[PDB]
RNA sequence: CGCGACCUCAGAUCAGACGUGGCGACCCGCUGAAUUUAAGCAUAUUAGUCAGCGGAGGAAAAGAAACUAACCAGGAUUCCCUCAGUAACGGCGAGUGAACAGGGAAGAGCCCAGCGCCGAAUCCCCGCCCCGCGGCGGGGCGCGGGAAAUGUGGCGUACGGAAG
């Protein structure tokens, strides 16, 4: 029974919904949770980054993005073939990797190739035993300064 | 019914014992609530069910 | 006599399998190796069998 | 060979006997109604003392699980006495009472007098 | 005689007790509990009577076994174990 | 290896040596009882394939559903309610055969877990199908660490919750654009993600 | 006396019998002594020699049960009884073994590829 | 006729195990209305909801593309903000109504059958000895019994892989 001017509308209240709202009143419990987990997460692998591994560089699909670069899913193989690092080896070293993207250009291949590059270059690896290192471990001086970086590691800014 | 079967006749002897009234040493206690038995049964009011 | 079912049944399967026109690929197997080859062929292979454990 | 009967019948086979490996259950149960928890106590009413002095019975009450038998074994281990009959009922609160007519050489006056009650 | 004379032929009696939820309703002809339905080896429930399901949960009789679980589940279900002596 | 010849064989289904076996198989089939054992598969590459690893502990049945639709359940007509939901005749059963087949097999069987299940035969009126089975009580399976994940309790009758591949496939799910009525966890997941006010605290 | 359960452990299984047996006996003649209509201090005593069979009995199943899984302490089927009885779910659960045995897909996988020990300088 | 192999199929108070039933707030599968709304009502709406039935777990289900896109391309699932009350459905009436892309929470990937190649290289069970034994496991011994060639184990799975 519409009076005078005004919006014609469409409230979707048709169904009976008082039997399944979903009321936020744990949120702040449910942050304190998750930040706690985080925090016990971050100081169970002790010298590793918190954020996880590394992920690469990245343009957005579709037309109204492509202009903004994000972080992806993993490295490809193809960058990873190119920079030296091994399939099995790059996630157990701490770089992330989907086999499903493909790489239809060749710069920003590059782009990931030298982002690789730079996290071998940057990247500090402890001896598996410490009594015995290897020839692949970084020296027991930048051991010794070697943290956790907060926040993702080496962040991605167009 | 004189001829009772025995579960019938065991489900009102527990209630035969349990009909009798409130011992009297009780309202001397200290958290004591009690001031007779309010479950009791008279046999012309309340049929019992079976 | 009333057989049993599994018996009634495993005889008129062998009684279908001479009723129904079976193809040659099935036909094939029946037609088979006479016994006085047949036994020379493995008293031959009674030679080299494999091991045992 | 030859069948006669033109029916069918189930081969009668072999079945063995159980072997277990391990008993189900390891110690056997102890016998919780024994000679001591299948009579509870003698009745000391009017009737029951009058009977024990006329009739030469003792009244005594029993768990529900009884038998005839197994109250005058009772009654023999207990108190040394040999029993001619038992008459059993169940009376109205539930119990199970036994009356305990003893063998004529024994009286159940001095029985009473042996066990306590008068 | 809709009423008074014929609620007086009332005598032989319909239900009785059943032998799994101890309720005067196992009836004697179909031989089926109503509250329990006992020859079925599922309880009876339904969803219309949340009353008829909180009369008898989990938290209405003695729970013999369930307390019990619950208390061994606080430590984690120890065996074979005593305290040492004194 | 033979695998691929008889699974091209079982392809060529009018082929009269094909339509020979499988015509054989269900007279006999059909002969046979509701609920029995087969003592090895009729097909195994396709056993093998869906994870019959011929050992012990695995079985097989051969079970027969009744070949239909599904007319409604209710007294002679007379559906009480109004006319959209009068027709009772030609009205069809949400989840395939099949899976009502390794239903009524993996019941029959509480002990045991069902695999996997694929076709052997058809009539008319019936259809038969051989449904997998695994003991997961016994030590040859439980001490196999690839096939020990089926000794879980959380993969207590999968039949039943529908998460075999008979099941899986009359859940309407899989990745896509076809599949957005069912994005979340199932069906009534969607749904009941779609269906709720999130009511926040400061709205 | 006062009756308890540390001077009944070394004691012998029949002269246990035998004390279980005048304790039934005391107990009985404190009923009858109850119906009769006795002493206070009987029908005080009479929960104490209840509690005297039952601390009897006590000993008496503790060493029955203790001997009996000293017996089947090294077999590998023994009884129901003597089995652990933790929940069934837990019972029903894979053993520290078999959740403990991997392939030895994943175990050359582990063993050629495992996880690694870096930190990314800033 | 008998004896013996196998194939089908029975019987056991056989040796050892296993399922049943309960609770059901959250989860999964099926079934599944009508009051109500449309100022009537029949399609629609209520609603894949209440009722019913089966089945679980400490979470379930889902899940590592027979995908989204059409861009300088993204990249398992799940959840939140947003897309959006939009595209769209609807006696186009009342009403219904997603998804992609973006930002976040979290982040982990893998394995068979087939193709093959290795003297079945594999597994279960009984007996004896040693150790540990309240998650019945480790080692040796057996001219001990079975399973398995109608295919177990090792390598190997779409990111290719194997051999030389
Ligand atoms: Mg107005
Ligand atoms: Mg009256
Ligand atoms: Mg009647
Ligand atoms: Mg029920
Ligand atoms: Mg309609
Ligand atoms: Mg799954
Ligand atoms: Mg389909
Ligand atoms: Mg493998
Ligand atoms: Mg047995
Ligand atoms: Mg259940
Ligand atoms: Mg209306
Ligand atoms: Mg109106
Ligand atoms: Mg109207
Ligand atoms: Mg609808
Ligand atoms: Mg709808
Ligand atoms: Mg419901
Ligand atoms: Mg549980
Ligand atoms: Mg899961
Ligand atoms: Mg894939
Ligand atoms: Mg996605
Ligand atoms: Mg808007
Ligand atoms: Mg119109
Ligand atoms: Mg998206
Ligand atoms: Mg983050
Ligand atoms: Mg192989
Ligand atoms: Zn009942």
């Amino acid at each position: 029974a519409p009076s005078r001017n005004g919006m014609i509308l469409k409230p979707h209240f048709h169904k009976d919904w008082q039997r399944r709202v979903a009321t936020w009143f744990n949120q702040p419990a449910r942050k304190i949770r998750r930040r706690k987990a985080r925090q016990a997460r971050a100081r169970r692998i002790a010298p590793r980054p918190a954020a996880g591994p590394i992920r690469p560089i990245v343009r957005c699909p579709t037309v109204r993005y492509h202009t903004k670069v994000r972080a992806g899913r993993g490295f490809s193989l193809e960058e990873l073939r190119v920079a030296g690092i091994h399939k099995k080896v790059a996630r157990t070293i701490g770089i992330s990797v989907d086999p499903r993207r493909r790489n239809k250009s060749t710069e920003s291949l590059q782009a990931n190739v030298q982002r690789l590059k730079e996290y071998r270059s940057k990247l500090v690896l402890f001896p598996r035993k410490p009594s015995a290192p290897k020839k692949g471990d970084s020296s027991a001086e930048e051991l010794k300064l070697a943290t956790q970086l907060t926040g993702p590691v080496m962040p991605i800014r167009n | 019914s004189s001829h009772k079967t025995f579960r019938i006749k065991r489900f009102l002897a527990k209630k035969q014992k349990q009909n009798r009234p409130i011992p009297q040493w009780i309202w001397m206690k200290t958290g004591n609530k009690i001031r007779y038995n309010s479950k009791r049964r008279h046999w012309r009011r309340t049929k019992l069910g079976l | 006599v009333k057989w049993p079912r599994y018996i009634r049944l495993q005889r008129q399967r062998a009684i279908l399998y001479k009723r129904l026109k079976v193809p040659p690929a099935i036909n094939q197997f029946t037609q088979v190796l006479d016994r006085q080859t047949a036994t020379q062929l493995l008293k031959l292979a009674h030679k080299y069998r494999p091991e045992t454990k | 060979k030859i069948r006669t009967s033109p029916t069918f019948r189930r081969p009668k086979t072999l079945r063995l006997r159980r072997q277990p490996k391990y008993p189900r259950k390891s110690a056997p149960r102890r016998n919780k109604l024994d000679h001591y928890a299948i009579i509870k106590f003698p009745l000391t009413t009017e009737s029951a003392m009058k009977k024990i002095e006329d009739n030469n019975t003792l009244v005594f009450i029993v768990d529900v699980k009884a038998n005839k038998h197994q109250i005058k074994q009772a009654v023999k281990k207990l108190y040394d006495i040999d029993v001619a009959k038992v008459n059993t009922l169940i009376r109205p609160d539930g119990e199970k009472k036994a009356y305990v007519r003893l063998a004529p050489d024994y009286d159940a006056l001095d029985v009473a007098n042996k066990i306590g009650i008068i | 005689t809709k009423g008074t004379s014929s609620f007086g032929k009332r005598r032989n009696k319909t239900h009785t007790l059943c032998r799994r939820c101890g309720s005067k309703a196992y009836h004697l002809q179909k031989s089926t509990c109503g509250k329990c339905g006992y020859p079925a080896k599922r309880k009876r429930k339904y969803n219309w009577s949340a009353k008829a399901k909180r009369r008898n949960t989990t938290g209405t009789g003695r729970m013999r076994h369930l307390k019990i679980v619950y208390r061994r589940f606080r430590h984690g279900f120890r065996e074979g174990t005593t305290p040492k002596p004194k | 290896g033979a695998y691929k010849y008889i699974q091209e064989l079982w392809r060529k289904k009018q082929s009269d040596v094909m339509r020979f076996l499988l015509r054989v198989r269900c007279w006999q089939y059909r002969q046979l009882s509701a609920l029995h054992r087969a003592p090895r598969p009729t097909r195994p590459d396709k056993a093998r394939r869906l994870g019959y690893k011929a050992k012990q502990g695995y079985v097989i049945y051969r079970i027969r559903v009744r070949r239909g639709g599904r007319k409604r359940p209710v007294p002679k007509g007379a559906t009480y309610g109004k006319p959209v939901h009068h027709g009772v005749n030609q009205l069809k059963f949400a989840r395939s055969l099949q899976s009502v087949a390794e239903e009524r097999a993996g019941r029959h069987c509480g002990a045991l877990r069902v695999l996997n299940s694929y076709w052997v035969g058809e009539d008319s009126t019936y259809k038969f199908f051989e449904v997998i089975l695994i003991d997961p009580f016994h030590k040859a399976i439980r001490r196999n660490p690839d096939t020990q994940w089926i000794t879980k309790p959380v993969h207590k009758h999968r039949e039943m919750r529908g998460l075999t591949s008979a099941g899986r496939k009359s859940r309407g799910l899989g990745k896509g654009h076809k599949f957005h009525h069912t994005i979340g966890g199932s069906r009534r997941a969607a749904w009941r993600r779609r269906n709720t006010l999130q009511l926040h605290r400061y709205r | 006396a006062k009756i308890k359960a540390r001077d009944l452990r070394g004691k012998k299984k029949e002269e246990l019998l035998k004390q279980l047996d005048d304790l039934k006996v005391e107990l009985s003649q404190l009923r009858v002594a109850k119906v009769t209509g006795g002493a206070a201090s009987k029908l005080s005593k009479i929960r104490v020699v209840r509690k005297s069979i039952a601390r009897v009995l006590t000993v008496i199943n503790q060493t029955q049960k203790e001997n009996l899984r000293k017996f089947y302490k090294g077999k590998k089927y023994k009884p129901l009884d003597l089995r652990p009885k933790k929940t069934r779910a837990m019972r029903r659960r894979l053993n520290k073994h078999e959740e403990s045995l991997k392939t030895k897909k994943q175990q050359r996988k582990e063993r050629l590829y495992p996880l690694r020990k870096y930190a990314v300088k800033a």
